[PDB]
RNA sequence: GCAGAGGUUCUAGCUACACCCUCUAUAAAAAACUAAGGACCACACGA
């Protein structure tokens, strides 16, 4: 047989990407196609915000005076949020704006480790003028997609249903490719919508590892 | 919004008392989730006395069937407002028009009967972004009535309970705003006179948006 | 467990005196120390006792014969 | 406070309010058998509290009956172990709120599902009359042996196939099982993978699959069809039987007694009401409930294949 | 004009669009309807009843 | 977060030689029908067998026709050479002779083996012959193929089941691991020729599976 | 453990559906624990 390899990964922009494996089969590039975009979708290792403390709010549902949109509003704009986190499972975000003006992804404070992808998304907007936020923002690395209520303490403290999907949706499209002298071989192309915390080559290996080690329980290695 | 829709639903919208319209159109020299300020035009503005306009958008508050009423503000800051304009989103309304629920990809097609017949199949996907998350806010009152052997107390402290359970509530006996709480527990602490403390349902669980205690006259009101 | 109670309708056709016959023989494995003929594989009473009607160990006649055996020695035993 | 409606008969004599009752939306779970319906944890676990506290005291686990109500209070882990012992033989009464005929009340065997919504199984929601529109199917538990034995030898849907009105079976296909049987036993004039012999139906099956054969031509294919002419015996014919893919990919789900003429038709409704007709008066009510469950089974997944939706062209 | 819409749009003038099985893989025989529609949860929710 | 609940299966139930059941509880949740795709797909598209492809009878060269003295027509022949499973050794490619006379069926150990080649079932009958005087001679061809090649697509011809395998069909149903959310538990149902065991093809399957995906993983 | 009281806790605990021990007129070496009562009429809505 032959075994199919990355032979390319392009990028028409940061959140759409599209990786190409040149050499396969009649027959295996549909299956590993179909396999691969639901290992994707299924679970692959994601940064979504978990928890977020307020100061000036004890519950998600009253607001803050000053704020354009509600607390529960935030919450669920924070929820889009997404980061990218290179080596801590565990970090704190703290997010500080005073004065007029819509309030960033890139207002955020952020440490070395901990990168946010989109600086254009924005939480909320402070429209008063003595209007000031102060947020810390609770991330952790985690799998697929975990409900508030499913998890578990302080009252001010405020749970979001964290999202560990990095990638959106998963297309791939059987063409066959066009080898020297060779037959019936197809190139299997996925194209990747993701928030971009995720490399598209990373995200591609990590399914295939997994679906190796769920096809080593099959057969031993 | 619906992607399609009658063309009626600007008016539904504009009728129904829930969406906060501008009295007289002007310009928003202020706007914030609790209340909407409109600076009235010159021509507009009444020749003495008009001021400025200011509304007070009623926040998450209970209905007559347990359903969230909330005005979100639908403008910014220093964007014109005509006369009579929609100025502030209420609960089903999207840009003043009324958006009942949220529209989404639909395929008809059987799927292995898991929508057999009138069934529906929805996807992962709905959850995940909260699209039909509707909040629900229930009341719950407890009322001290003057009994014989005494009147049944306020108090915190509760025979056989758990200092869990106490430690939600406050001092008074009375849970701590904002805070959550799951079936079972108990929200405020009343013992009957010698047990009565207010208790959520079973499988109710939520947080507590707000606390009002009403005293008759002539009686102590407690410390919360 | 049985999905059907079909070889245990032929066994004992009016499939009223089925459910009172297995029933007494749920009954004296629930109540009585005696446990069922047939092995038991993560089955309740009444379903192991429909097993046991099933293959024909267990009927009325025979569960009436056993008890009155039963007293039998509980007779003898006072002597 | 005699008669009427509101009178002491009909409100608490005749028609008494019972405990052990649980009330919730139904669902399809086309997963489940027959003689299984969904039932949510804590719906469980409420109807089958008394079960759960004699098992705990059983099991040693609780000393008291309130150091049980505590344990289930705090919904430990034992105590669903434990909600998995009586569940699993013990038969619960699934009961639509109009009981317009005899099926109206049927005992199913509880398969604790996570959720809050009560499963049942699609071919029986036709014989309930039930649709899935916010319909709400009360849940009655029976407590004594004699009890639990009745519901299992009576109550059960796999007990009473055939409605006691006429002798025409009630669990006959209804929607989706039915449109995907007459989407598999039709014939396409031109389709992939026609006019080519086939072994049996193990290899339409593989055609099919692997999707080179249409599933729907029409194909030559060798069948072990089995008689009952033999007085308690079967024989098995083989023969060369002009058909589709479709028709020989159901015929390995139909048991061995069943001829070949009833599935070699296009199948609809009606022809399957006697196909199960059939089966019952031939094979028996075993081999007819397996058939059912396989057959709906069948039905959901090539209906599911065909994708057969409505549109306005 | 229904048409016309679809038309204007990359999207097909029929209104069924070819649509691939998740679980399979394989597309689907009679390309299916798909579309968005306006969709209203109730409040006859399933924990309350 | 990389961890993952690997499967244990519980059983592999055995009915007969050819079927067998094997199923595993724990895998993850939508997992189970991915791997059930995965290995179906994968096993009937490819798989390293052997089949028969091209037959020559020198009764006659014409598929619409019927040999003289012969219960079975050439196009029933024809289903049962194509039922008939060889197991072949390195060699991809040999021809097998038989030359029968008189009445009595043709058993599938009564064809030659010519070469080191062997069938794994001998019981097998291709055709009948109904008198003594009439005999039967076929050339029949193998080739070591993978998958299944209809002859359509390609003096007389048959479809060639290369792939060992004959049935597979998996199905999902609801699994638990102590308290938590559904998890799919995966059952596959193999019915093959039995050219290799049905547990053996798994392996095989998943091996060729596993293969592909050997250059991502990098062990 | 069946008629009562006492005991190490926490006013009181004698099986009250109810949780431990003692005896028939006398109170303590002892850890898991505690509560058993309440309708109709109207409106709207789902089937
Ligand atoms: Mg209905």
């Amino acid at each position: 047989f032959l075994k199919p390899r990355l032979v390319d990964i392009e990028q028409v922009s940061s959140t759409h990407a599209k990786v190409t494996l040149e050499p396969l089969e009649r027959g295996f590039g549909h299956t590993l196609g179909n396999a691969l975009r639901r290992i994707l979708l299924s679970s692959m290792p994601g940064c979504a915000v978990t928890e977020v403390e307020i100061d000036g709010v004890l519950h998600e549902y009253s607001t803050k005076e000053g704020v354009q949109e509600d607390i529960l509003e935030i919450l669920l704009n924070l929820k889009g949020l997404a980061v990218r986190v290179q080596g801590k499972d565990e970090v704190i975000l703290t997010l500080n704006k005073s004065g007029i003006g819509p309030v960033t992804a890139a207002d955020i404070t952020h440490d070395g480790d901990v990168e946010i992808v989109k600086p254009q998304h924005v939480i909320c907007h402070l429209t008063d003028e003595n209007a000031s936020i102060s947020m810390r923002i609770k991330v952790q690395r985690g799998r697929g997609y975990v409900p508030a209520s499913t998890r578990i303490r302080p009252i001010g403290r405020l749970l979001v249903d964290a999202c560990y999907s990095p990638v959106e949706r998963i297309a791939y499209n059987v063409e066959a490719a066009r080898v020297e002298q060779r037959t019936d071989l197809d190139k299997l192309v996925i194209e990747m919508e993701t928030n971009g915390t995720i490399d598209p080559e990373e995200a591609i290996r990590r399914a295939a590892t997994i679906l190796a080690e769920q096809l080593e329980a099959f057969v031993d290695l | 919004k619906p992607l399609v829709g009658t063309g009626m639903e600007r008016a539904v919208a504009v009728d129904s008392g829930v969406t906060a319209v501008a009295k007289r159109g002007g310009v928003v020299q202020y706007v914030d989730a609790s209340r909407i300020v409109i600076k009235v035009n010159e021509d507009e503005m009444y020749p003495g006395e008009a001021g400025i306009d200011i509304y007070n958008l009623t926040k998450y508050t209970r209905s007559n069937q347990n359903t969230c009423i909330n005005q979100m503000p639908c403008v910014s800051l220093g964007e014109p407002v005509e006369r009579g304009d929609v100025l502030a989103d209420g609960p089903s309304t999207d840009l003043g028009e009324l958006a009942l629920g949220q529209n989404m990809r639909v395929a008809f097609m059987p799927w292995n009967g898991y929508n057999f017949e009138d069934s529906i199949l929805v996807s992962e996907r709905v959850v995940q972004e909260d699209r039909f998350t509707t909040i629900h806010i229930q009341e719950l009152a407890c009322v001290s009535r003057d009994t014989k052997l005494g009147p049944e107390e306020i108090t915190a402290d509760i025979p056989n309970v758990g200092e869990a359970a106490l430690s939600k509530l406050d001092e008074s006996g009375i849970v701590y705003i904002g805070a959550e709480v799951t079936g079972g527990d108990i929200l405020v602490g009343k013992v009957t006179p010698k047990d009565s403390s207010l208790r959520v349902p079973n499988g109710v669980s939520g947080t507590v948006i707000d606390v009002q205690v009403f005293t008759r006259d002539g009686v102590e009101k407690d410390k919360r | 467990a049985r999905v059907t109670v079909q070889d245990a309708v032929e066994k004992i056709g009016n499939r009223f005196d089925l459910v009172l016959v297995a029933a007494r023989r749920a009954r004296q494995m629930q109540v009585g120390g005696k446990d069922p003929l047939v092995p038991e594989e993560n089955d309740k009473t009444t379903v192991i006792a429909l097993r046991e009607i099933e293959e024909g160990l267990i009927n009325n006649q025979i569960l009436d014969v056993r008890e009155r055996q039963e007293q039998q020695e509980q007779e003898a035993a006072e002597l | 406070m005699i008669k009427g409606k509101q009178g002491r008969f009909r409100q608490n004599l005749l028609g008494k309010r019972v405990d052990y009752s649980g009330r919730s939306v139904i669902t399809v779970g086309p997963y489940l058998r027959l003689h299984q319906c969904g039932l949510p944890k804590k719906m469980a676990l409420e109807l089958f509290k008394p079960f759960i506290y004699g098992k705990l005291e059983l099991r040693g686990l609780a000393t008291t009956i309130k150091a049980a109500k505590k344990m289930v209070e705090r919904e430990e882990a034992v105590v669903w172990d434990i909600l998995d012992e009586v569940i699993r033989e013990h038969p619960v009464l699934l009961n639509r709120a109009p009981t317009l005929h005899r099926l109206g009340i049927q005992a199913f065997e509880p398969v604790l599902i996570e959720g809050k919504a009560i499963q049942l199984h699609p071919l029986v929601c036709a014989a309930y009359n039930a649709d899935f529109d916010g319909d709400q199917m009360a849940v009655h538990v029976p407590l004594t042996l004699e009890a639990q034995l009745e519901a299992r030898a009576l109550m059960m849907s796999t007990n009473n196939i055939l409605s006691p009105a006429n002798g025409e079976p009630i669990i006959v296909p209804s929607q989706d099982v039915v449109l995907g049987l007459y989407y598999m036993t039709r014939d396409c004039v031109n389709a992939k993978g026609e006019g080519m012999v086939l072994t049996g139906p193990k290899e339409a099956e593989r055609l099919y699959r692997s999707g080179l054969a249409s599933l729907h031509a029409r194909v030559k294919v060798r069948i072990t069809e089995y008689e009952k002419d033999a007085n308690g015996e079967l024989v098995a014919k083989t023969s060369l039987k002009d058909t589709t893919v479709g028709r020989a990919i159901l015929w390995m789900i139909v048991p061995k007694g069943l001829p070949y003429s009833i599935v070699n038709q296009a199948l609809g409704k009606k022809a399957i009401s006697k196909m199960l007709n059939t089966c019952y008066r031939i094979l028996g009510l075993k081999p007819t409930v397996i058939f059912a469950d396989q057959i709906m089974y069948t039905g959901f997944a090539y209906a599911a294949r065909s994708g057969a939706s409505v549109g306005i062209d | 004009e229904i048409k016309e819409l679809l038309k204007l749009g990359d999207l097909p003038t029929s209104g069924q669009i070819r649509l691939y099985d998740g679980r399979t893989g394989e597309q689907f025989e009679r390309p299916v309807t798909v579309g968005y529609m306006y969709m209203l949860k109730l409040n006859h929710l399933v924990d309350d009843k």
